[PDB]
C-alpha cells in the first residue's frame, strides 16, 4: 500500500440559528429537536450554540485526536473564504475535511447554491458551489447534512466536468457524503435526534442501541428499556467492560461485510488507506441500514452496491440480544459480566472450513474476523495456529492473506517476551518469505532478526524449527549489504559452526548455505571465517553421504574463495592451501 | 388506505397488522364480477413499499396462488404478476426463490397468453440474486427450448452470471 | 458570572435537587390549604422543570401536582422577608 495519505485539519460550519424556523418548514407539536444530544430550547441561544459546537468537536475527536479543529457558527461568506483559504494554505498537500449542516436555512437550489447568513442576521445570502470548490484544494472530503443533499453532489460533479471543458479552451481526489436524495425530506419523528446522519457517522453504538430498543423484536427480551440503555457501564476503549466489547464486535462485523461485498481495488482505496476515512465509511453502512427504514437513501461519491440485506447483520442482532439480557443483574445486583462467545464460534466456523476446503473454491468469509483477534491475549494462540494451518495450502492462500492486510499485525508480535509464540511465528514467517522476498528490508529496519537469532542458539529447540529459522536468516541476508552487516554484528558464523555437524541433514545443508551466503561480496565476514577456523570444519561435509549437502559445501567453499580480492600474501597462502 | 399510506412515511408499519386479516379474507372469498376488488387491493399493495419487511411471509403466498390457478380470469393473473414484478424493486426475494420460480414454470405451460408478462417478471428476480441463481439455470432451460421462449434481457443476464459480470 | 448569568432561563431538578425528584406520594399537605373541616390534600409529586422569570430578583415558578388531581402553582422568592404580609 504505497499511496499513504493523512488528514490534518477539520472545519465545522454550523448554520443553526436557534429560535427561528425557515419559511420552508412547518413542524409538528412534539417534533424532533435534539442536536448532538442537546436540547437547544432549554437554554439561551448563545449558550446552546457554543455547547453544540463543543460537543461536535468532542465527538469528532473520538476518532481522530491528532488534528486541528476550527469552528464557524452562523458565518458569512468572507469568514468562510478566510477559513478555507487559511486551512488549505497550512495543510499543503494533505487532505482536508469540510462538514456542513443546514438545518436552519432554506433548502438548496437547482442553480448550485447554498445559503449562509448576513452580518445583521436579517437575510439569507446565497453562496455558489463553484467558489467553495475554488477555495478548497484537490484532496478533500465533504459531508452534507441537509434536506435535498443530492442536488449538491450533482452540481459538484457538473462543475467538475465544466472545469475540464474550460481547460480545453478537481473531482479526481474528492470524496462526498450526503444524507438524502435529491427529492427527499429528512424524517422528523419525536423519538429520534434531529441530526440523524451525523449521529450515525460519529456515534454509532448509541444510536444503534436506541434503534434496537424501538423494533418489534425487542419483545423477545424481558425488562429492557431506554432508561437501562442510558446507564450502560464501561468505556468505548476498554475491551473488557460491557460497552467496549460491542464496539469491538461492530468493527469486526462491518469490516467483514465491506470485504465480502466490494471489489478489491475499491476496498483497498476506501478501507485501508486512512483511519478517519475508514471509520466514516464503516459507519456509513449502519447509516444506510438505519435510514432505509424511514424512506430515506444516503448517497456517496464513489458509489457502493447495496448491503442492507447481507446475512452478517443477523449475527449482529443476535450478539446485542445476549449482551443486553444480563444488564438488570449487572446493574442492580452487582453481578459480574460474562463475556460473549462471538469470536469462539467464528473461529470454530473458520476451522470447519479447513478440513474439506483444500480446493480453490469460494474463500472463507471469516478471514477479517480472524485478523481482528491476533492482538488479544485470550484468543491469540488458537488464531495463530489456525492462520498457520491456512497459510500452508499454497501460494494463493499466502497472496490472499497478504492482500486482506495481515502484514503489520505479525510484524508487531515479534516484540514480545512470551516463550510460546516462537514456533508459530517461525512457521508463519517462513511460509511468507518463501513466496515474497522483498520483505527482508522491513525485517532488518525494525531489528526483527534478534528474535530469530535467539531461537537458533537454543539447542533444545526441535530441529525442524531450527531449520526454518536458518532458512529465514539465509533469505534475509541474500544480496543485501545492510543485512550482511547486521547479521555479522550478531556473530552468526560461530553459531553456524556449532550446529554444522547435527544428524539432521537438511539442517546441515541450510546452515552451510547461509554460512556461504553471509561472506559473499563481504570481506569482514571472510576475515572472521579465516580467524575462526570455519573452512577447516566445512571440509568435513565434502564426504557426506547425501549429495545435496556436498553440493552446498562446495558452493560455500567457492563463495569463500571468490571473496579473495588479490590481497596480501597471507590471504594468497590461505587460498592456495 | 392508499391515501393514508402516502400521507404517513415509515410510521405506517405500526398499523398494518390490524389490517392484514381483512386483506387475507378478500383474496380468499371474492364474489365480485371479475374480481376487481382484488385488482384494486393489489394496486395498493404496490404502493405499500419498503414496509412489509416483517410481513412479506404472510401476504406473498396468496398472491402467488392467484396467478397459477387455471380458473381465474386473465386480468387478475396479470395484475398479480405485475404486483410481484413491482415489489421486487425494494424488498428482498432470496428466501423465496423456490416458492416463486416453481409456480412460474408451472404457469408457463397450459397458457401462451401470460408468456411475455411471465418472463418479464422472471428476468426481474434473476437480477436481485446473481450467483444465487446458478442452481436453477438448467431446469428452466428445459422448458425454454420446448416452446422456444426468447427475451434479450433474460439472455444477457445469464451470460454475465456465467462469466462473472453485472450491471 | 455577570455574562454567564442572563442565559439561565430554566432549571432542571436533576442537576439541582434529586431529592425532590425521588419524592412520591408524600403525607404532607399542600402548603396553605389545610382546613380543619375539609378533607386533606397531599402533594403527589413535583414537576421536573422550573421556569425563571426574567428580572433583577429572578424568582422561580414552581408547580406541584396534588393528590386531588389538580395542579398548584407558586412563586418562590429569595432575598425577601414575608412575615409582615402574613400579619397584614
Amino acid at each position: 500500500m504505497k499511496d499513504r495519505m493523512k488528514t490534518v485539519s477539520v472545519a465545522l460550519v454550523l448554520c443553526l440559528n436557534v429560535g427561528v424556523d425557515p419559511p420552508d418548514v412547518v413542524k409538528t407539536t412534539p417534533c424532533a429537536r435534539l442536536e448532538c444530544w442537546i436540547d437547544p430550547l432549554s437554554m439561551g441561544p448563545q449558550k446552546a450554540l457554543e455547547t453544540i459546537g463543543a460537543n461536535l468537536q468532542k465527538q469528532y475527536e473520538n476518532w481522530q485526536p491528532r488534528a486541528r479543529y476550527k469552528q464557524s457558527l452562523d458565518p458569512t461568506v468572507d469568514e468562510v473564504k478566510k477559513l478555507c483559504t487559511s486551512l488549505r494554505r497550512n495543510a499543503k498537500e494533505e487532505r482536508v475535511l469540510f462538514h456542513y449542516n443546514g438545518h436552519g436555512v432554506p433548502r438548496p437550489t437547482v442553480n448550485g447554491e447554498v445559503w449562509v447568513f448576513n452580518k445583521n442576521y436579517t437575510q439569507y445570502i446565497p453562496l455558489s458551489i463553484y467558489d467553495l470548490q475554488t477555495w478548497m484544494g484537490s484532496p478533500s472530503i465533504f459531508v452534507y447534512d441537509c434536506s435535498n443533499a443530492g442536488l449538491i453532489v450533482k452540481s459538484f460533479k457538473q462543475f467538475a466536468l465544466q472545469r475540464e471543458q474550460e481547460l480545453e479552451v478537481s473531482m479526481k481526489n474528492c470524496i462526498q457524503l450526503a444524507a438524502c436524495e435529491a427529492t427527499e425530506l429528512l424524517p422528523m419523528i419525536p423519538d429520534l435526534p434531529a441530526d440523524l446522519f451525523t449521529s450515525c457517522l460519529t456515534t454509532p453504538i448509541k444510536i444503534a442501541l436506541r434503534w434496537f430498543c424501538m423494533q418489534k423484536c425487542v419483545s423477545l427480551v424481558p425488562g429492557v428499556t431506554l432508561d437501562l440503555i442510558e446507564k450502560i457501564p464501561g468505556r468505548l476503549n476498554d475491551r473488557r467492560t460491557p460497552l467496549g466489547e460491542l464496539n469491538w464486535i461492530f468493527t469486526a462485523i462491518t469490516d467483514t461485510i465491506a470485504w465480502n461485498v466490494l471489489p478489491r481495488d475499491l476496498f483497498q482505496k476506501l478501507f485501508r488507506q486512512d483511519l478517519l476515512v475508514a471509520s466514516l465509511f464503516r459507519n456509513f453502512l449502519l447509516a444506510e441500514r438505519i435510514m432505509r427504514s424511514y424512506n430515506c437513501t444516503p448517497v456517496s461519491s464513489p458509489r457502493l452496491p447495496p448491503t442492507y440485506m447481507h446475512a452478517m447483520w443477523q449475527a449482529w442482532d443476535l450478539a446485542v440480544d445476549i449482551c443486553l439480557s444480563q444488564l438488570p443483574t449487572i446493574i442492580e445486583e452487582g453481578t459480574a459480566f460474562r463475556h460473549s462467545p462471538f469470536f469462539a464460534e467464528q473461529l470454530t466456523a473458520f476451522q470447519v472450513w479447513l478440513t474439506m476446503g483444500v480446493e480453490n473454491r469460494n474463500p472463507p468469509e471469516q478471514l477479517p474476523i480472524v485478523l481482528q483477534v491476533l492482538l488479544s491475549q485470550v484468543h491469540r494462540l488458537r488464531a495463530l495456529d489456525l492462520l498457520g494451518r491456512f497459510l500452508d495450502l499454497g501460494p494463493w492462500a499466502v497472496s490472499l492473506a497478504l492482500s486482506v492486510g495481515i502484514f503489520p499485525y505479525v510484524l508487531k508480535l515479534l516484540q514480545s517476551s512470551a516463550r510460546e509464540l516462537r514456533p508459530l511465528l517461525v512457521f508463519i514467517w517462513a511460509k511468507i518469505l518463501a513466496v515474497d522476498s522483498s520483505c527482508q528490508a522491513d525485517l532488518v529496519k525494525d531489528n526483527g532478526h534478534k528474535y530469530f537469532l535467539s531461537v537458533l542458539a537454543d539447542p533444545y529447540m526441535p530441529a525442524e524449527h531450527r531449520t526454518m529459522t536458518a532458512f529465514i536468516l539465509a533469505v534475509i541476508v541474500n544480496s543485501y549489504h545492510t543485512g550482511q552487516e547486521a547479521c555479522l554484528q550478531g556473530n552468526l558464523i560461530a553459531i553456524c559452526l556449532e550446529q554444522l555437524n547435527d544428524p539432521h541433514p537438511l539442517l546441515r545443508q541450510w546452515v552451510a548455505i547461509c554460512l556461504g551466503r553471509i561472506w559473499q561480496n563481504f570481506d569482514s565476514a571472510r576475515w572472521c571465517g579465516v580467524r575462526d577456523s570455519a573452512h577447516e570444519k566445512l571440509y568435513s561435509l565434502l564426504s557426506d553421504p547425501i549429495p545435496e549437502v556436498r553440493c552446498a559445501a562446495v558452493f560455500a567453499l567457492g563463495t569463500f574463495v571468490g571473496n579473495s580480492a588479490e590481497r596480501t600474501d597471507h590471504s594468497t597462502t590461505i587460498d592456495h592451501n | 388506505i392508499e391515501q393514508i399510506v402516502v400521507a404517513l412515511g415509515g410510521e405506517f408499519k405500526l398499523y398494518l397488522p390490524q389490517l392484514i386479516p381483512h386483506m387475507l379474507r378478500v383474496f380468499m372469498h371474492d364474489n365480485s364480477p371479475g374480481r376487481i376488488v382484488s385488482i384494486k387491493l393489489l394496486a395498493a399493495i404496490q404502493l405499500f413499499g419498503a414496509n412489509l419487511d416483517d410481513y412479506l411471509h404472510l401476504l406473498l403466498p396468496p398472491i402467488v396462488k392467484l396467478f397459477d390457478a387455471p380458473e381465474a380470469p386473465l386480468p387478475s393473473r396479470k395484475a398479480a404478476l405485475e404486483t410481484v414484478d413491482r415489489l421486487t424493486e425494494s424488498l428482498d426475494f432470496t428466501d423465496y426463490a423456490s416458492r416463486i420460480i416453481h409456480p412460474i414454470v408451472r404457469t408457463l405451460d397450459q397458457s401462451p397468453e401470460l408468456r411475455s408478462t411471465a418472463m418479464d417478471t422472471l428476468s426481474s428476480l434473476v437480477f436481485q440474486l446473481g450467483k444465487k441463481y446458478q442452481i436453477f439455470i438448467p431446469m428452466v432451460n428445459k422448458v425454454l427450448v420446448r416452446h422456444r421462449i426468447n427475451h434479450q434481457r433474460y439472455d444477457v443476464l445469464i451470460c454475465r452470471i456465467v462469466k462473472g459480470y453485472t450491471l | 458570572i455577570s455574562k454567564q448569568l442572563p442565559q439561565l432561563t430554566s432549571l432542571e431538578l436533576q442537576y439541582v435537587s434529586p431529592k425532590l425528584l425521588m419524592c412520591r406520594d408524600l403525607e404532607l399537605a399542600v402548603p396553605g390549604t389545610y382546613d380543619p373541616n375539609q378533607p386533606i390534600i397531599r402533594i403527589q409529586s413535583i414537576a421536573p422543570s422550573l421556569q425563571v422569570i426574567t428580572s433583577k430578583q429572578r424568582p422561580r415558578k414552581l408547580t406541584l401536582m396534588g393528590s386531588n388531581g389538580h395542579e398548584f402553582v407558586f412563586l418562590l422568592k429569595g432575598h425577601e422577608d414575608l412575615r409582615q404580609d402574613e400579619r397584614v
